[PDB]
């Protein structure tokens, strides 16, 4: 079952076993490859493993399955921030903020904190 | 509780 594999992947993430968790989200994908959350969860694994190219590919797969995904736009913004595409990264982080507000999701100050990091980096490069 | 955005959904 893809949901059981997603939950196992979640337990491995909490135990800081990121490649093991990504492999488990891959098993969930094999069982049902039409669920955006598995790609988003694996993209997060890739960011922790510093594999932004593989994280980016998963964000695009997730956005094709769920255009309203807060986490997919957020993780996409983090990839673009790592690649120094500041304008695109800010736009994705801003979209993530907008979708979280619409969906009544509360991640504390995570999204505004991230936008502040991106705007600071955009200014440094323009200076 | 894993309430941060840097957490997988689940």
């Amino acid at each position: 079952s893809a949901q059981e594999l997603k939950e196992q992947g979640n337990r491995l993430f909490v135990g800081r076993k990121y490649p093991e968790a990504a492999a488990c989200y891959g098993r969930a994908i094999t069982r049902n490859p039409l669920v955006a959350v598995y790609y988003t969860n694996r993209a997060l694994c890739y960011l922790k493993m510093q594999q932004h190219e593989q994280a980016l590919a998963d964000c695009r797969r997730a956005l094709e399955l769920d255009g309203q995904s807060v986490k997919a736009h957020f993780f996409l913004g983090q990839c673009q921030l790592e690649m120094e595409s500041y304008d695109e990264a800010i736009a994705n982080l801003q979209r993530a903020y907008s979708l979280a507000k619409e969906q009544r999701l509360n991640f504390g100050d995570d999204i505004p904190s991230a936008l502040r990091i991106a705007k600071k980096k955009r200014w440094n490069s323009i200076e | 509780a894993c309430s941060s955005i840097w957490c997988p959904d689940g």
